[PDB]
């Protein structure tokens, strides 16, 4: 029935397949340049080429679904698109974007070797997208290929406007940044291995920037010996923050927190609230239709023998909105709580919505932290 | 932190379930000795016995008298000492993790982290929090939101239906529409009456031998729906159809519809055969009042 | 219930009303050509009773 | 159901809950067999006198210490100065036990270590808890024992049991005559369990495989009727009056207890409660009204903080029956080590957490009528430790403050300036002065045009190094119009075109169509929150304007040069692979 | 546009499992709309 | 239609031994507010009648 | 959902009945007067005689009678029942109030007393 031995030609089909799959969603439903399909077709090429400048029948690929959106996020960056990997998590597991299946469910039967080499390591949520994108960074050349700066400035606007920050926060943390960097940010992570123990937690620039940020808040804030920010306004911020409210954002961040690895985010949804739970299951029933895999109209008959089944619900800037007001009345020691809660509570929102570990951010922010204390002392 | 109603992301709890019965294995043979494979699990798991209306126990009497320390340090590592090194040879096979996890059962350490706490897949960990939120909800008296629960769940691919008293209880309260619980349950019992392990207990079950919780949840609500009317030859009339004939439960419930339908000769003939059915529930593994009451009641309609 | 009255065409009551049948107080108003529809209009009888009893009076 | 018609469908009752009322009381993966911490009232003297609400609490660097001291109760339940001990073992289990209402109301207090058995008398006047040390004994075994119950002193050990008595007052310890065991050496976890039933001088032994009774002063011995097929006993504690019994398994809490003289089980049906945890642990409190006599079901666990409660009714025709379920929380990260009790409905207890000293006393009522973080993984990294490392922030946070001052000063002038002359002078000759770089940038690209190699021309998306032309307008609306007009310009071929709107979409989340409303929505935010907003908002727009402003490789038409190019230097059939337009 | 509505006369069409109703009207009775086909007859 | 007890798409027929032509044919669609799909339709024939031996005038 | 007329010709098409909705207004006394209740009741669906004052097509001229699909002069006077038009026929029963004399043979069985 199913291919031998040679059934790269049919894996490579169905991947490449999904990954044009993927752009037509994200040209149509994401409104991204039509320029992004032509270095998609390069980037994939150059691996393309690179795999078959392989000799073995033995097949040694992995093309996992974080190859998938490795090369996405590959070509955005050199297009400079101001896209970071949260998106990209964010479209992926509230499923918009098609992901979490071979070929979903509906068109080709392969030698299950393969379809094993798809569903498995789909996670991207370790730093597996950070791994997978600096281990394809290697694979084929970031340098000379492609320009792989990464967006910065746009993340820094989606990090103030992601807390409540007063946009002075934009100009520090892009100033500490140029303080440490002078602005230079790689992509590639790459010395073919698994094999790393010094100098390499931080270097994908993103988590160095969320590192920056959060180092940024905690010194700005507990040395403002002008006392511009005030001991009440760190605690208003939070609660600002901590307040639980339904826009499509942070209903995305709840369904983000359902497929996060680690305690609490689930607790997370235990806190969650019966609007919160229905559009939950209204987001299952439209979006688990991207399902994977006599008696069967007996099923049939027998589900339906249960039912299947002035716009309330604010935007994003509303809200963003909302709780800058929230704080505007703007005009001793444990004002240092107020720091770490915000510090903690800003930390959480970025664990799940850019996939990393706690102590994953936190060996990155420590070691960056210990990079501005050994630049500056 | 509640049950999930999903069968467990598997390879290494399974490959764990091994060394755990295959060690098992090891040291009880061992042990029988000093007193003179999914399969080996199995066979493992096997050889063991698999003025209200209490359904009551077996109390204590007839069962043995004793038995005087067995296991001294010396002799307990002395049954101990090969059996772990058997061990060894296929602990070299399995993963680090699942090793230790081998090193501290067999320490006698209990592990901190269940199943569901390690378990790792998108689609599973999301029937996870579905079922958990019907399960709160049901608990929570949201029928509503727990029926939105209920429908988004049953629609996935990969539930079958343990979820059945939770609709039945769901439809029971909810009183609001849809074809309520005795259609759900007559429903089940004519789909799943005729052929047209790990997850068994007893609440839901084969219809082998007893199909236990469902049948006669139904059967006595369905009297109560009688308790409506004062239907009862319609329940006794799907009474009389099943043969399954260790029951006598079903034999007062015939004699209770013969009850209830003498409250004329022809009330004569409810009242002997009232009369019958008792005795010939008198049969199996008895339902008693003093029945002398039943007959006194027999004797106030005698009048 | 005056719906199956109408529909049916028979008297229910433990009253007879001083009638002296049961059932034939409704009829089709049968359309076949308008002549015979105006005709059940200007129609009228004794009722069944009279009608099985063996004179010609 | 099962009585309202057996007599001749809703429930008994309407639906009630769980509240709470807190108070502090006393401050100090493989798990093993422990639970240690008691409360309990007795009164020594009885030279016609009552009892005293005792705690036994714990005190912990090594678990070496055992502390005994006197609880006065109220509406605000306290205590009274601390009397105290220790041992050298690690210490488990602190238990005191009280044989029911046959008899009288019990002396003192016992405890299982690390190896040892102790047994404490206790004598108490005018707020002290004086205590003696009835003696320990180490071991005869090497073996640590599971369960003591108790005057006898019953102790378990991995899988053999011993019935033992107690010294009276001084001085002489503890003798044992009578022995047994229940070995399987099939059950790999520890825990085994001794407590009797019915006081009837007959106990209980069990292990996470089976239950047996044993009655001790004959011989007699029983294997009650289910085994380990489907589940583990998870834990049984004897609902407090004698003739009774209260067990979990794995889904299911079993109500064990006689109805007739003899030992019992009761099938008399039970609920279910559902997860494959091995570390949940059980407790009931019994309360008294006219009708019945119903029992609160405390089911925890040390993985999660909540409490899963169920409830039972006693109406003495050995009546039992079930209502409903509920289940509360509990508080940050940590679980319970200890659940301890003591036309609505309250129910009060102590509780005590993993690995915090802390000892709290809950109350539970029906209806109504009437963090400080130390994350020591952040905290380490936001205090850092050497003077040097404090003034050193400072220094760079003062450094950074004054350069945000020159940024206001500085681009104050540059918003006078709006809609200005001088402001249209610098827009044309910073349009096309950019303009006449990115000529010169693009014949040095018709230069390298023939690479082949890539598609990413080097070092492009710019404003093209001239840095200062960019900064100095400030007028965000002719901005956008420079920009669409720049655009307009170079329309002669072979030039990147990417359309920005479409990717301000992913900033603000909503249609951003112009350049401007981008400016206007980000105005409106921060206006409410800070001054300057106005020149701030220009300064960000303006930077990720700039940030975006895209000048990337030459156009579609170049790329596609070496798409075709390196779809040929790969091999044939990976060459007859390269799809595109699938379906 | 194979059906009519009875009340609104509004033309319209339906697909598979459609709300058998008028989309302007909500009325529930729709007549059916016919379409170029081959009769044949002779003329006697 | 299509029976789903069936999996099989069946057909009503037509009984008359004297043939016809269809006039008019009517969705009756239901009430309790729309939700439901057709499940009632009246057929109308049409039968030529050029007169016949044994026809009455 | 706000209600809406209903025309005899849809009565027809549908093959239901012509109706209108029959109130009762339900005294409900307690004690004589004491405390009394009151009530409107639904009492179904109640067959209405076609251009009666409870038709909709009372008053209707011939060109109105044309639009609503009703023959240009509609007779009425009859109901529709499940699409069936029906009319209770006329009864010619004895005389009202007047004291007949009768000879009957019946009236002699009654009894070997009765003449
Ligand atoms: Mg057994
Ligand atoms: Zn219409």
């Amino acid at each position: 029935k199913l291919i031998g031995h040679e059934a790269k030609l049919l894996f490579l089909k169905s991947f490449q397949f999904i990954l044009k799959r993927q752009i037509r969603w994200l040209i149509t439903e994401m409104r991204f340049p039509k320029e992004f399909e032509h270095v998609a077709k390069i980037i994939w090429l150059k691996i393309l080429k690179t795999i078959n400048d392989q000799p073995q029948e033995e097949l040694k690929l992995q093309l996992h679904m974080t190859s998938t959106i490795s090369i996405l996020y590959l070509a955005s960056t050199h297009l400079s698109l101001p896209v970071y990997t949260c998106d990209y998590i964010k479209w992926i597991c509230t499923a918009k974007m098609p992901y979490f299946q071979a070929s979903e469910i509906l068109r080709i039967q392969l030698p299950n070797y393969y379809v094993s080499i798809l569903e498995g390591s789909i996670s991207p949520f370790n730093g597996q997208l950070y791994n997978k994108i600096a281990l394809t960074c290697g694979m084929i050349h970031f340098k000379e290929f492609f320009n792989s700066e990464i967006s910065c400035q746009g993340l820094l606007l989606k990090l103030v406007m992601q807390c409540a920050l007063p946009p002075e926060f934009y100009f520090y943390t892009k100033q500490v940044i140029e303080f440490e960097e002078t602005d230079i940010r790689n992509l590639t992570l790459w010395e073919r291995t698994d094999e790393r123990h010094t100098g390499r937690v931080s270097n994908h620039a993103e988590l160095r920037v969320l590192s920056y940020f959060m180092l940024t808040i905690n010194w700005m804030l507990s040395f403002d010996r002008d006392r511009q920010y005030p001991l009440k306004w760190i605690l208003s911020l939070t609660e600002s923050l901590t307040q639980r409210t339904t826009t499509s954002e942070s209903i995305g961040r709840n369904i983000v927190k359902v497929v996060y690895p680690d305690k609490p985010t689930s607790s997370d949804y235990f806190q969650w609230s019966e609007e919160e739970t229905l559009e939950f299951l209204k987001w299952m029933e439209k979006q688990f239709l991207p399902t994977q895999t006599d008696q069967k109209i007996a099923r049939r008959k027998l589900y339906k023998i249960f039912p299947l089944d002035s716009t309330h619900q604010l935007t994003f800037i509303e809200d963003l909105q909302e709780r800058y007001a929230k704080q505007t009345p703007f005009f001793p020691p444990a004002r240092k709580e107020a720091i770490g809660r915000l510090l903690t509570h800003i930390a959480s929102q970025l664990l799940v919505d850019f996939a990393i570990s706690k102590e994953q951010l936190k060996d990155c922010i420590s070691r960056i932290k210990n990079a501005c204390l050994h630049r500056m002392n | 932190m509640f049950e999930v109603p999903i069968t467990l992301t598997n390879r290494k709890f399974a490959q764990r379930r091994k060394l755990k019965y295959q060690y098992i294995n090891y040291i009880s043979r061992r042990f029988d000795r000093i007193s003179k494979q999914q399969k080996k699990r199995r066979r493992e798991r096997h050889w063991r016995s698999v003025s209200f209306e209490i359904w009551r126990t077996v109390s204590s009497q007839n069962k043995q008298p004793i038995n005087k320390q067995k296991m001294t340090y010396h002799n307990f590592k002395k049954i101990e000492k090969i059996p772990l090194r058997k061990m060894e040879i296929p602990l070299l096979h399995c993963t680090k993790e699942n090793k230790l996890y081998f090193q501290s059962i067999s320490r006698g350490l209990e592990p901190l982290k269940t199943s569901t706490s390690e378990v790792r897949n998108y689609r599973t960990r999301h029937i996870v929090t579905l079922t958990d939120l019907l399960h709160l909800n049901v608990s929570r008296h949201n029928w509503s939101l727990a029926y939105k629960i209920f429908a988004t769940l049953i629609r996935i691919p990969g539930v079958q239906i343990k979820s059945l008293w939770g609709i039945g209880v769901e439809i029971l309260d909810n009183l609001s529409n849809s074809s309520s619980g005795l259609d759900f349950l007559q429903w089940m019992c004519q789909i799943y009456s005729s052929k047209s392990r790990s997850i068994v207990p007893p609440f839901q079950t084969g219809s082998r031998t007893h199909t236990a919780k469902f049948a006669i949840t139904y059967l006595w609500s369905s009297l109560i729906n009688c308790q409506k009317s004062m239907l009862i030859d319609k329940i006794s009339e799907w009474v009389l159809t099943p043969p399954f004939m260790e029951d006598a439960e079903v034999w007062f419930i015939y004699a209770s519809c013969h009850l209830l339908k003498a409250d004329i000769n022809q009330v004569i003939k409810h009242i002997h055969y009232v009369r019958t059915f008792l005795k010939i529930c008198l049969d199996k593994g008895g339902f008693a009042v003093p029945s002398r009451l039943i007959e006194n009641q027999l004797k106030s309609f005698e009048s | 219930k005056m719906q199956y009255f109408l529909s049916t065409g028979n008297l229910v009551s433990q009253s007879g009303l001083d009638l002296q049948q049961v059932s034939g107080y409704t009829v089709v108003a049968e359309k076949i050509n308008f002549y015979r529809f105006i005709s059940h209009f200007r129609m009228v009888h004794r009722g069944s009773f009279f009608a099985q009893l063996k004179t010609t009076t | 159901v099962q009585g309202a018609s057996l007599y001749c469908t809703l429930a008994e009752d309407a639906l009630d809950l769980h509240i709470v009322v807190k108070s502090l009381l006393c401050d100090t993966s493989q798990y093993i067999q422990t639970a240690s911490d008691l409360r309990n009232y007795r009164d020594g003297t009885e030279i016609i006198a009552y009892a005293s609400g005792k705690t036994g609490s714990v005190l912990n660097i090594a678990v070496l210490t055992r502390q005994n001291t006197l609880h006065l109760n109220r509406h605000n339940n306290v205590t009274s100065i601390e009397l105290h001990s220790p041992i050298k073992s690690i210490k488990i289990p602190g238990a005191s036990e009280s044989i029911g209402r046959r008899s009288n109301l019990v002396g003192i207090i016992t405890e299982n270590s690390f190896q040892i058995f102790r047994i404490e008398s206790v004598h108490s006047r005018s707020c002290d808890v004086m205590v003696s040390s009835s003696e320990p004994l180490y071991f005869v075994e090497i073996d640590d024992l599971q369960v003591v119950d108790f005057q006898f002193a019953i102790i378990d050990i991995k899988g053999n049991w011993s019935i033992g008595r107690i010294p009276k007052n001084f001085n002489n310890q503890l003798i044992d005559n009578l022995h047994g065991t229940i070995f399987d050496p099939e059950e790999l976890s520890s825990w085994k369990r001794i407590e009797w039933f019915s006081h009837f001088q007959k106990i209980l032994v069990f292990d996470r495989s089976k239950m047996i009774e044993i009655d001790f002063m004959n011989n007699w011995q029983t294997e009650v009727v289910q085994a380990k097929a489907w589940s583990n006993i998870r834990d049984y504690k004897r609902i407090d009056d004698k003739n009774g019994i209260l067990l979990t398994s794995r889904e299911i809490i079993i109500v064990g207890a006689s109805e007739s003289n003899d030992p019992v089980r009761r099938i008399s049906w039970k609920h279910d409660l559902d997860p494959d945890d091995t570390t949940l642990r059980i407790t009931v409190q019994k309360v008294k009204k006219p009708d019945h006599i119903l029992l609160v079901a405390f089911v925890y666990s040390m993985r999660h903080k909540r409490i899963y409660m169920h409830v039972f009714s006693h109406r003495k025709a050995n009546l039992f029956q079930s209502l409903g379920c509920s289940t509360v929380l509990e508080i940050p990260g940590g679980t319970p080590t200890g659940i301890e009790t003591i036309f609505e409905l309250v129910v009060d207890f102590l509780v005590k957490l993993r690995n915090s000293s802390e000892v709290y006393y809950y109350a539970l009522s029906n209806t109504q009528n009437s963090i400080i973080v130390d994350h020591p993984e952040w905290a380490s990294l936001f205090n850092n430790a050497d003077e040097r490392e404090k003034e050193s922030i400072g220094a760079l946070v003062s450094q950074i403050k004054l350069k945000e001052r020159e940024r206001i000063s500085r681009v104050q002038n540059l918003i006078e300036h709006e809609n200005s002359h001088d402001e249209d002078k610098y827009l044309q000759d910073l349009g096309y002065r950019l303009s006449i770089a990115t000529n010169e940038l693009l014949e040095s690209w018709q230069k390298t045009k023939d690479e082949s190699i890539l598609s990413g021309s080097l070092s492009h998306s710019k404003l093209k190094n001239l840095l200062e032309n960019s900064d100095s307008f400030a007028s965000i609306p002719e901005f956008s119009s420079l920009l669409d007009q720049f655009f307009q310009y170079y329309q002669d071929q072979d030039v990147t075109f990417i359309g920005f709107e479409k990717l301000l979409h992913l900033f603000l989340h909503e249609d951003v169509p112009g350049l401007d409303i981008f400016y206007n929505k980000l105005l409106q935010c921060w206006v409410l929150v800070s001054p300057q907003a106005e020149l701030l908002t220009k300064e960000i727009v303006k930077d990720i304007i700039w940030s975006l402003a895209r000048l990337e490789k030459p156009s579609l038409f170049e790329p596609i040069q070496n798409e075709i190019s390196r779809s040929l230097s790969g091999p044939y059939q990976d060459i007859i692979s390269s799809w595109d337009m699938d379906d | 546009l194979k059906y009519i509505c009875a009340e609104c006369s509004s033309k319209l069409s339906l697909s598979r499992t459609d709300a058998v109703r008028c989309k302007d009207c909500g009325h529930r009775i729709l007549l059916k709309a016919r379409t170029k086909r081959l009769v044949q007859f002779e003329a006697r | 239609y299509f029976d789903d007890t069936l999996n099989k798409t069946k057909i009503k027929t037509y009984h008359s031994s004297e043939p016809a032509y269809i006039e008019e044919v009517n969705l009756i669609g239901d009430e309790s507010n729309k939700f439901q799909e057709l499940q009632t339709v009246s057929i109308k024939y049409r039968i030529r009648r050029t007169p016949q031996i044994g026809d009455k005038f | 959902a706000v209600e809406r007329k209903v025309y005899p010709s849809e009565s027809r098409q549908r093959l239901t009945s012509y109706r209108g909705k029959l109130l009762l207004k339900l005294k409900w006394s307690v004690n004589n007067g004491e405390e009394n209740l009151f009530e409107v009741r639904d009492c179904g669906g109640l067959p209405v005689m076609l251009q009666s004052n409870r038709c909709h097509l009372n008053k209707m001229s011939p060109y109105e009678l044309v639009q609503h699909k009703e023959e240009s002069d509609e007779i009425g006077g009859y109901f529709i029942v499940n699409g069936i038009e029906k009319l209770i026929r006329m009864l010619i029963v004895q005389r009202r109030n007047h004291p007949m004399a009768i000879i009957r043979p019946s009236f002699a069985n009654r009894g070997a007393s009765y003449s």
